[PDB]
């Protein structure tokens, strides 16, 4: 292989990664301001100019208070968890559809599927590792979340698969040159966008960190660094799965910048289901995932089975 | 030699798998991991001999769900222990 | 394995002169190369799937190279710029490179094509397609199925089945 | 419209399997030529080697 | 995937050092006897949570393996259409379908999808 | 290849000695490992790195003095006499049998354990001079009754084989 | 009856019925569109097939318009 | 291969599990060698096909070739190591990547 | 040279597996375990699925066992020790150095990637999953699957069986 | 491109 290839996927993919946490820093940004204008209230608007460098102020403060070295808990798997948890949530964004090649990524909803897999492994064992029984509760609701949606994720993700026939996402760019895949798979933009709250814990799905069921959930002993890492790893997570509903439901290309447009449109409708519908029960949610979305997954899975024959056969 | 330079070494990781699946321990949750041990280095082994062959891998999935029946057979047999007994001591279960 | 009993073919048929062209500039033009070298690369992809031998069909292999050759020279030697264009549009045009990302230098290669050799571009799935031809070298018989003289033979159904002399002779019985 | 869409990617994907078509005997002739001038001399280094 | 592993390894490396920064440059003061404690919402705990904890979805953890390793032999079938017997594979694919339909919806009408209590 | 890889009968009866040492007492060796290895976990668990190999040594050890004592009490009767016979693998029987007594420190279990292993020496001595095998490989072996051709019962049809019984 | 029930109690199961009973349909009409006609023999092929003359797969070869 | 004892409608699925058929490059040596598994039998095949047993033995196990492949690969280091090998024409000369 | 990092850190890891009593040390030691699996089992497929399947696999299982390693044996001690730290470190060590200083072709696999085929391998040019997985939905061993799904639909009713829901939830001394 | 071919 070629030296020099090696050199820029090196640099595009620390770019990628470097571009993807600052995003995730004005990601935080936006959502303190539009989710304060869901309300009549406004964002934060007086620290810096009109409140741009704000998020530089809560990395400043985090990455300078004490840390936390809790009593009963187990201290060296406490520590590496965040550390693995943001590894996963910026290692997954190695799966982005360049159109130049970054990387060839012929499996592209597997590599997702395991990352999504291990991003709350990781969640679970920070929950487990404060020793508090708050922790321990919201670790044990993100493993019943994850048993919920999972193979709802994965059977909904084969229907996307059907549509294009391999499972490379750039794929996906040359069946969309007509239409957007919004006009077929809007009850799947339903639910790949209920899907894709449960897969990044965000309201309505919200039982792995819960602030009025637990308090702050699995995230009750992490401070100073801890809780940064395991912040931007949740919102990098909300990063990925506006870029993949960009992806699957929206135009794949990436030379237009009104994909990022609509990337910034779907992280804000990320937001705004945050501010409007309440919380659910997580045992709500697995009679949810497993009676209605999986079922609605096998039978639509049927239908785009018959349709792929009858389609196969007219060419 | 042939057989030392290639695939001796599963036989060695399956053979310590199985003294982990046979070992003193307290609780049967231990042995079904070493169970997924025993799994994994089996997996290995027939990935190396569906492997020599051209396109027979599609076996390696049958072999998988086998061993996840396998594992939930552990897990719903574990599960029943609490139906008896109070906990899942090796010791606590009758020796005849 | 290779033994000193197989004969191979010696260094001096080997060493001609062999196709060095890239695989954009293999790509430009590749409609109309296999128009022009039909019958070469036909029979000896024909006679590379029957006889499975590298040392035979090694002339096929060189009427394939020269075919394609003296069509380079072809192209070479009438508007060179303009295959320069094509395949320059299609190395940099796109990752992989797909004769959709570009189509005008195309259409000015087969204006040019057209003017120099009257060929026209053949359709998007010409090559695609099972191929028949007739070739000059005689088939390879098939396999006579394998004699087995002194096999494991069984009961014939005509044979005669008289009743049992004294029975099952086993054990007092008849 | 994604069945008229998936004619464009099916037209799309038969042009490119028949430039490959066209551009693989030039490719397997050139690796059969070289294929029997590595093993010549691979049959006399193994001639040279295990004197 | 050799490029996989090495950028894997430098996802890893660069999140050991922001950790170890943010380490590094927090404020370091002295550790309290009752700083270091669970907090419990601000009373004694009376239990560890390494106290043992009942598991109402046993049933659906377990159903969810075994509709796992069903995923597990659905995701080829995507590559398979292409390249096989229409008839075979649809006989296949609209079978494998309707038995997991059936299975689920009888789990429905048992209630065993229901968590126990 | 080595003086370890010897049978008891590759050489006549009396003519060698250490070859007949060395297997007799790799019986003895195989018979002790294998009782003390379902002896030492099963029952009387010696829960220690040091009496582990004390019951190794007791359950190994008196087997060696067997195979010894026999062996050389046979070389000795067949090298005494010049006949060779069945009462040379009796007097060896008593000897292993009095090995026995003097591992267990009982008189009786020496004779009845002398008069068993004699016994087993002279069936053992009419086994190789009469010619017939303990273990046989077994010349008949029935992989089926009659009609196993016939009874091929499946659904799938059989396509044309690839072979004939003609002559070209 | 038991219509009216699940479809005011279950109605995503029900919409999911009828979209798998129309997914069976359209199965059962691609299988017989595609076995209708020769399907089974492409018009293009993966790889490069040569054909000889002789051969009984040869004359079974498509003479269509792209 | 082996035989199925007491052979039912059951065996026809499991028959065709593993085989060298389906587009491998020894499977026609095996289909040989079934050839008189299925005339000589299981039994007088073990004896009376010893040519066609390791003609596929040989050639989907590689024994020989690869134990041929580690005698060519532990005479050039251990040449190296007695000093007939000099450490800079220690190799030879590469192959090109377009060949095989 | 990545293949014999993955042979010392398997078998590292192994030695690891044999000397942990806690459920959670073999649960993260298994975690690495399966890590370091899957990516051994990709390099001898000429495409990378069933390593990925595996992960699948092997992640959908163990997320149960953590509920039943917090729902029994919860409270369990962990005991660090320093000689099987020196040990594994040593071990690590040396087989890294032991690699090092290894001929690479001959502890290479013998199995063939999708670039170890030759090119006049025309099943090699297809997509890259196709020929493998395609015997699953094909005449001769269809049946299998179809007694792979009545398998696991025994499986989920044998599993409904033995765990009775309606006697309540499960942990210790209930 | 085509000046790598040689004028024959
Ligand atoms: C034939 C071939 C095969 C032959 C096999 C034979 C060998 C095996 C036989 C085993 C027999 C047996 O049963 O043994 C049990 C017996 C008793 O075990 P034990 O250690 O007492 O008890 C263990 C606990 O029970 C353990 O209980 P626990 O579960 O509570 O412990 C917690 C557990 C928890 O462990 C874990 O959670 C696992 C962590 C693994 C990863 C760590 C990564 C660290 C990276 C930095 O922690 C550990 O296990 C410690 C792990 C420490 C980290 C190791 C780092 C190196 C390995 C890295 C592997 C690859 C991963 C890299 C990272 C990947 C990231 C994606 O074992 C031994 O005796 C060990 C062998 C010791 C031999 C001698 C060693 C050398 C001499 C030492 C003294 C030198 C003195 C010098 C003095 C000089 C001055 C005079
Ligand atoms: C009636 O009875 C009751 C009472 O009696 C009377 C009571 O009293 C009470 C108690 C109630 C009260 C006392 C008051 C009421 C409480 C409320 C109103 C609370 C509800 C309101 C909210 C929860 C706020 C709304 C929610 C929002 C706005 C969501 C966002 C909130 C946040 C906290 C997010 C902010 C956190 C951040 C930003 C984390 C910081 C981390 C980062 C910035 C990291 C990012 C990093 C970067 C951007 C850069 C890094 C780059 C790197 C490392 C690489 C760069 C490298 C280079 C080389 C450049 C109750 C409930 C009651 O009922
Ligand atoms: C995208 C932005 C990413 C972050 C960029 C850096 C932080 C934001 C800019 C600096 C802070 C805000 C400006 C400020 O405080 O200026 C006051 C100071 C000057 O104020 P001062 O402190 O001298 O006096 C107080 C002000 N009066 C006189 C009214 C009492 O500005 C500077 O020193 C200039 C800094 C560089 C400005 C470059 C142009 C910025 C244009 C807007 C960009 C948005
Ligand atoms: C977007 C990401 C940004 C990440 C970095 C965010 C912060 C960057 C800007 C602020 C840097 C602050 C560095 C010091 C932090 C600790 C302050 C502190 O308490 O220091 C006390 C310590 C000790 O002083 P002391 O004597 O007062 O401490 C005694 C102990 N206490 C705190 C209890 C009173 O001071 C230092 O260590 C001085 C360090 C000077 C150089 C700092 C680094 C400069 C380069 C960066
Ligand atoms: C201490 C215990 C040691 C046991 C060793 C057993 C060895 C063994 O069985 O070897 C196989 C042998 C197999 O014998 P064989 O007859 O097959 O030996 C012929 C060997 N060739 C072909 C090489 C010449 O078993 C015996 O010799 C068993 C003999 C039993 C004699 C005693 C019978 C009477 C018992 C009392 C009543
Ligand atoms: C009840 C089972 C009946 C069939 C059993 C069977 O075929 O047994 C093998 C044979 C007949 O089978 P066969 O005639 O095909 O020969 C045996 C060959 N195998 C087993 C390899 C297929 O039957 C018996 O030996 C009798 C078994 C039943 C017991 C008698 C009382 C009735
Ligand atoms: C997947 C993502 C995982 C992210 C977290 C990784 C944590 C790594 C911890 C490494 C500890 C190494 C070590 O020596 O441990 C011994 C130590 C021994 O405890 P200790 O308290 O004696 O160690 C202190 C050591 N000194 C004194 C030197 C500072 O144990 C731990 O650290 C606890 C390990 C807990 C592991 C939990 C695994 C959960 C797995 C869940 C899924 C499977 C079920
Ligand atoms: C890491 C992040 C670096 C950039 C942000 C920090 C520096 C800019 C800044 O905000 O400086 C502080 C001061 C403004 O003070 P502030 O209290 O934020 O204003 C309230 C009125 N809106 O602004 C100033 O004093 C302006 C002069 C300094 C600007 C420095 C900018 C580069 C650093
Ligand atoms: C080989 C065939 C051996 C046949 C032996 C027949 C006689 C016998 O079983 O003797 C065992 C002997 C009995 O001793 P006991 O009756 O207690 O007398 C005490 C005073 N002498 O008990 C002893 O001498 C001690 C225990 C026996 C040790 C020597 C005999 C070993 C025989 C081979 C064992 C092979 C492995 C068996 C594994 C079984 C697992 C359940
Ligand atoms: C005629 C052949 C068949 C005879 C069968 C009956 C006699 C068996 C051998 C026997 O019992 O020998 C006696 C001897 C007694 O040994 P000892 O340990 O002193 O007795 C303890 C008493 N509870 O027992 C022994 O020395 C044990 C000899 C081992 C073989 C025992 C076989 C039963
Ligand atoms: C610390 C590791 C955390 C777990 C990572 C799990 C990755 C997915 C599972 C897997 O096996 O994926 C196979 C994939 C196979 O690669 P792909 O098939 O995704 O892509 C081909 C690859 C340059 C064409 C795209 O490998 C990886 O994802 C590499 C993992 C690196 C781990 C480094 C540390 C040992
Ligand atoms: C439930 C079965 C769906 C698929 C049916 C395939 C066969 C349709 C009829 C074909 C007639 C030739």
């Amino acid at each position: 292989m070629f030296y020099m290839e090696f050199i820029l996927s090196l640099i595009g993919s620390l770019l990628l990664i470097i571009c993807v946490l600052v995003s995730v820093a004005f990601l935080t940004l936006l959502e303190r301001k539009v989710l304060g204008y869901i309300q009549i209230r406004k964002g934060p608007n007086k620290v810096g100019l009109m409140g741009i460098p704000q998020p530089f102020c809560d990395a400043i403060k985090l990455f300078t208070k004490e840390q936390t070295y809790p009593l009963l808990s187990n201290y060296l798997s406490y520590y590496i968890s965040p550390i693995f948890s943001l590894f996963l949530s910026l290692f997954v964004w190695m799966c982005m559809p360049f159109f130049v090649k970054l990387y060839s990524f012929n499996l592209g909803g597997l590599f997702f599927l395991c990352c999504t897999s291990l991003g709350v492994y990781t969640v679970m064992v920070a929950g487990w590792s404060s020793n508090s029984n708050y922790a321990l509760l919201g670790g044990l609701r993100a493993v019943a979340q994850t048993i919920s949606y999972e193979v709802s994720l994965a059977l909904i993700l084969l229907s996307f698969i059907f549509l294009i026939g391999s499972y490379n996402m750039i794929y996906f760019f040359f069946y969309q040159v007509y239409m957007w895949f919004l006009i077929i798979l809007f009850p799947m933009a339903l639910v790949w966008v209920s899907i894709s709250l449960a897969e990044t814990n965000r309201t309505p799905f919200d039982f792995a960190e819960g602030e009025s069921e637990l308090v702050s959930g699995f995230n009750v002993e992490y401070s100073s660094g801890g809780f940064a890492l395991i912040f931007m790893a949740e919102y990098a997570s909300i990063l990925f799965m506006s870029m993949l509903f960009c992806v699957i439901f929206l135009g794949c290309d990436v030379f237009n910048l009104l994909f990022y447009m609509k990337l910034t449109f779907i992280s804000f409708v990320f937001i705004w289901v945050r501010g409007t519908l309440p919380r659910f029960r997580y045992d709500k949610l697995m009679y949810l995932a497993w009676k209605c979305f999986l079922s609605f997954s096998l039978n639509y899975l049927l239908f785009f089975i018959g349709f792929k024959i009858l389609l196969f056969s007219l060419l | 030699m042939i057989m030392i330079l290639y695939w001796s070494l599963p036989m060695i990781l399956f053979i310590l798998g199985l003294f982990c699946f046979v070992s003193n321990r307290k609780h049967l949750l231990s042995m079904l991991l070493s169970l997924e041990f025993i799994v994994l280095m089996l997996f290995f082994m027939l990935f190396i001999y569906l492997n020599m062959l051209n396109y027979e891998s599609y076996f390696s999935m049958m072999f998988l769900t086998f061993s996840v029946c396998e594992g939930a057979l552990g897990l719903s047999i574990l599960v029943s222990m609490i139906r008896t007994h109070g906990n899942d001591y090796f010791q606590s279960f009758s020796i005849m | 394995v290779i033994t000193n009993n197989t004969t191979l073919p010696e260094e001096s048929e080997l060493n001609v002169q062999e196709l060095n062209l890239s695989s954009a500039a293999l790509r430009a033009g590749a409609f109309h190369l296999g128009k022009q070298c039909e019958q070469a690369n036909n029979e000896f992809m024909l006679c590379r799937q029957e006889l499975d031998d590298p040392r035979a069909c090694l002339a096929e292999g060189k009427a394939v190279t020269s075919c394609a050759l003296d069509f380079f020279r072809k192209v070479k030697k009438t508007c060179h710029e303009e295959f320069t264009q094509y395949a320059t549009c299609l190395d940099k045009s796109s990752g992989t490179m797909a004769f959709s990302h570009c189509r005008k230098t195309q259409g000015v290669f087969d204006k040019c094509i057209k003017d120099n050799f009257d060929w026209d571009r053949p359709s998007y799935g010409y090559f695609s397609r099972a191929k028949v031809i007739q070739s000059a070298r005689e088939a390879p018989k098939k396999e006579e199925k394998v004699s087995y003289p002194d096999a494991t033979p069984g009961l014939p159904e005509d044979y005669p089945k008289p009743p049992a002399k004294y029975g099952s002779r086993f054990h007092w019985l008849e | 419209i994604y069945y008229l869409t998936a004619k464009k990617v099916k037209r799309d994907e038969i042009e490119m399997r028949s430039a490959q078509n066209v551009i693989f005997p030039i490719l397997v002739a050139e690796r059969d030529r070289e294929f029997l001038r590595q093993l010549r001399r691979n049959r006399d280094e193994e001639a040279e080697l295990m004197k | 995937m050799f490029s996989i592993i090495f950028i894997a390894l430098l996802i890893l490396l660069i999140t050991t050092i922001v950790m170890f920064l943010a380490s590094i440059l927090s404020k370091k003061a002295l550790i309290d006897r009752e700083k270091s404690s669970p907090f419990e919402c601000g009373f004694d705990p009376k239990s560890s949570s390494r106290l043992p904890f009942s598991l109402r979805f046993f049933l659906i953890t377990i159903i969810f393996l075994i509709f796992d390793v069903e995923i597990a032999l659905i995701l080829p079938m995507i590559i398979i259409m292409k390249y096989s017997n229409i008839m075979i594979w649809t006989i296949t694919s609209i079978i494998f379908i309707l038995i997991l339909l059936i299975g689920l919806y009888h789990e429905w009408n048992q209630g065993m999808l229901n968590w126990s209590n | 290849m080595s003086l370890l890889r010897s049978k008891y009968y590759d050489h006549p009866d009396g003519e060698d000695a250490f070859g007949k040492i060395v297997a007799t007492n790799k019986y003895a060796v195989s018979a002790g490992v294998a009782w003390s290895m379902f002896d030492v976990l099963t029952l009387s668990k010696p829960q220690g790195y040091l009496p582990t190999l004390g019951r190794f040594a007791y359950n190994t050890g008196p087997l060696m003095g067997m195979a010894t004592a026999f062996t050389l009490t046979t070389l000795v009767a067949t090298n005494a006499r010049g006949k060779d016979d069945k009462i040379n693998y009796l007097i060896g029987g008593f000897a292993a049998g009095g090995v026995f007594g003097a591992w267990k420190h009982n008189h009786v279990a020496g004779l009845c354990a002398g008069l068993f292993l004699g016994i087993a020496g002279v069936i053992k001595k009419m086994s190789i001079e009469q010619g017939w095998e303990f273990f046989p490989n077994t010349p008949i072996k029935q992989y089926g009754g009659l009609n196993i051709a016939g009874n091929d019962w499946t659904i799938m049809a059989d396509p044309p084989k690839n072979w004939t019984t003609e002559k070209p | 009856s038991l219509l009216k029930r699940a479809w005011n109690e279950i109605p995503d199961i029900v919409g999911g019925s009828a979209l798998a009973l129309a997914g069976i349909v359209m199965a059962t009409i691609g299988v017989a569109n595609y076995y209708a006609k020769d399907g089974d023999n492409r018009r293009y092929k993966l790889g490069y097939v040569v054909y000889r003359h002789d051969d009984p797969r040869a004359l079974k070869v498509r003479n269509d318009e792209d | 291969s082996l035989t199925p004892f007491l052979r039912l409608p059951l065996t026809d699925l499991t028959g065709c599990l593993i085989n060298h058929q389906t587009y491998d490059k020894c499977g026609k040596f095996e289909m040989k060698m079934m050839e008189c598994f299925e005339a000589y039998g299981l039994e007088r095949g073990k004896r009376e096909c010893a040519d066609l047993i390791s003609d596929f033995q040989e050639c989907v196990g590689m024994q020989k070739q690869l134990m041929r492949f580690h005698a060519m690969r532990n005479e050039r280091y251990k040449q190296w190591l007695k000093g007939e090998r000099k450490g800079q024409e220690f190799f030879a000369d590469p192959p090109r990547v377009d060949a095989y | 040279m990545i293949q014999l990092m993955l042979y010392s850190l398997i078998i590292t890891t192994s030695i690891i597996f044999l000397n942990m009593i806690h459920p959670l040390a073999l649960g993260l030691t298994l975690l690495i375990q399966t890590i370091f699996v899957c990516l051994l089992t990709g390099l001898m497929t000429k495409s990378f699925w069933y390593s990925y399947i595996l992960f699948l696999i092997f992640l959908g299982g163990m997320l149960v066992l953590f509920i039943y390693v917090t729902s029994l044996a919860s409270n369990e001690m962990f005991n660090l020790s320093m000689k099987l730290t020196l040990f594994s470190s040593l071990i690590l060590i040396f087989m890294l150095i032991l690699s090092f200083i290894m001929d690479k072709t001959s502890s290479s696999l013998f199995l063939m990637n999708n670039d170890m085929q030759s090119i006049i391998n025309m099943n090699s040019y297809f997509m890259e999953n196709s020929l493998s997985l395609n015997k699953l939905y094909n005449f001769p061993t269809n049946f299998i699957t179809i007694l792979l799904m009545n398998y696991l639909l025994i499986t989920l009713i044998v599993i409904v069986k033995i765990t009775k829901l309606f006697k309540g939830p499960i942990r210790m001394m209930s | 491109g085509l000046e790598q071919i040689p004028d024959e």
